[PDB]
């Protein structure tokens, strides 16, 4: 009875980062000690014309980003834990997340280590027009 | 290929929408197409949806700088024989809303102890995962009649777990600076170990120079077993599985061929003193 989430390829980190005190920080060092990222990702087929904005309510990707679903890429959605909000909701869940090309390889890991500007509504380094 | 750990156990026959579903393969086939997935105009997300996702199949076999393992050799564990806690887990099942997961139910030790909680599991809602009590039954069967007023009796888990760090701490706080779970097929030990259970690096005594076997959520803070008190999570725990030893059979008939004083009274209870029982006799006889 049920229906299967997730691939075995992802059994190791998710274990690993759903039994963790700091899951960012043990995400972090399984990439540091040679492990594969979270796959099995929704990546979206779009046209490639949108914003740019980081958090969006369809897909929105430009030429430079790839377009996922939200709780996708989501560490703690991925593994069923706490979310660090102080309400313990979701900023990503039932939204769109652009990621830029270069680091489409590892969604989960881009955002857990990069913030959206609050002005520009673009992620830091990778798209804000705030100096 | 698919695996079972976090298999939605919900009966809502459709997937989820993109934004929502965890993973692809939990997304909805009507959004599938040419690889991967579409957002289509005019089909909403789902507001008020409860999904029961199983913590059954989790895999313990990371290799990561600084994390110790938590399984550990036949050699290592006979080091570390006084740190030796048989555990036993008794379920019930999801019923009503879900079906398809076991979920703890009465938690046996080797000191004697069995707490009891409330059915709880991780139910994925569409802003969070809820922490929460689901519908259960005891499996049917007459080996399993003794759990039927277990179900009225349990305590919320952030009391179970407190209860389990003191048992812990109060029996091995002079005897190791660790605990050797001691087990027998292993995985639905493994997974009531996720509802009391953390892991990191090596870490020290919030209140003195001792090696941190427990976790606070109240403080984010670590105690070895005799600064405990409050704690409410055993960090970095090992453990080891008996069964993979060579044995063929249940473990009743194993633990029987060397000792006659544990009589079965079929409680988890009494499973985690065989079980310890039983690699003791195995491994120092
Ligand atoms: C994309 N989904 C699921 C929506 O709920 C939505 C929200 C705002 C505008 C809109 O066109 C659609
Ligand atoms: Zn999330
Ligand atoms: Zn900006
Ligand atoms: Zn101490
Ligand atoms: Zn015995």
């Amino acid at each position: 009875a049920g229906n299967a989430t997730e691939v075995p390829a992802n059994s190791t980190v998710l274990s690993f980062c759903a039994f963790a005190v700091d899951a960012a920080k043990a995400y972090k060092d399984y990439l540091a000690s040679g492990g594969q990222p979270i796959t099995n990702c929704v990546k979206m087929l779009c046209t490639h014309t949108g914003t740019g904005q980081a958090i969006t309510v369809t897909p929105e990707a430009n030429m430079d980003q790839e377009s996922f679903g939200g709780a996708s890429c989501c560490l703690y959605c991925r593994c069923h834990i706490d979310h660090p909000n102080p309400k313990g909701f979701c900023d990503l869940k039932g939204k769109y997340v652009q990621i830029p090309t270069t680091c489409a390889n590892d969604p989960v890991g881009f955002t857990l280590k990069n913030t959206v500007c609050t002005v520009c509504g673009m992620w830091k380094g990778y798209g804000c027009s705030c100096d | 290929n698919v695996t079972g750990l976090f298999k939605d156990c919900s009966k809502v026959i459709t997937g989820l929408h993109p934004t929502q579903a965890p993973t692809h393969l939990s997304v909805d086939t009507k959004f599938k197409t040419e690889g991967l997935c579409v957002d289509i105009p005019g089909i909403p997300k789902d507001m008020t949806y409860r999904r029961l996702i199983s913590m059954m199949g989790f895999k313990m076999n990371y290799q990561v700088n600084g994390y110790p393992n938590m399984f550990i050799t036949r050699e290592e564990a006979i080091r570390h024989v006084r740190a030796w806690i048989g555990f036993d887990v008794e379920g019930c099942h999801a019923t009503r809303e879900a079906v398809g997961t076991n979920l703890p139910l009465q938690l046996g030790f080797s000191t004697g102890v069995n707490l009891v909680a409330v059915p709880t599991g991780y139910v994925d809602t569409p802003n969070n995962t809820d922490f929460s009590r689901v519908s259960a039954k005891p499996p049917p069967g007459d080996q399993f009649k003794h759990l039927i007023p277990l179900m009225y009796k349990g305590l919320p888990w952030n009391v179970v777990r407190i209860k389990i760090v003191q048992m812990l701490s109060d029996t091995l706080k002079n005897l190791s600076d660790r605990v050797v779970f001691v087990l027998w097929a292993h995985g639905f030990e493994l997974t009531s170990m996720k509802y009391f259970v953390k892991i990191g690096p090596e870490r020290t005594c919030c209140l003195c120079d001792r090696r941190a076997t427990c976790f606070s959520t109240a403080s984010d803070t670590y105690a070895c077993w005799h600064h405990s008190i409050g704690f409410d999570y055993v960090y970095n725990p090992f453990m080891i599985d008996v069964q993979q030893w060579g044995f063929t059979g249940n473990l009743q008939s194993n633990h029987d061929l060397y000792c006659q004083v544990h009589g079965n009274a079929h409680v988890a209870s009494c499973d985690a003193i065989m079980t310890r029982c039983l690699a003791v006799h195995e491994c120092f006889v």
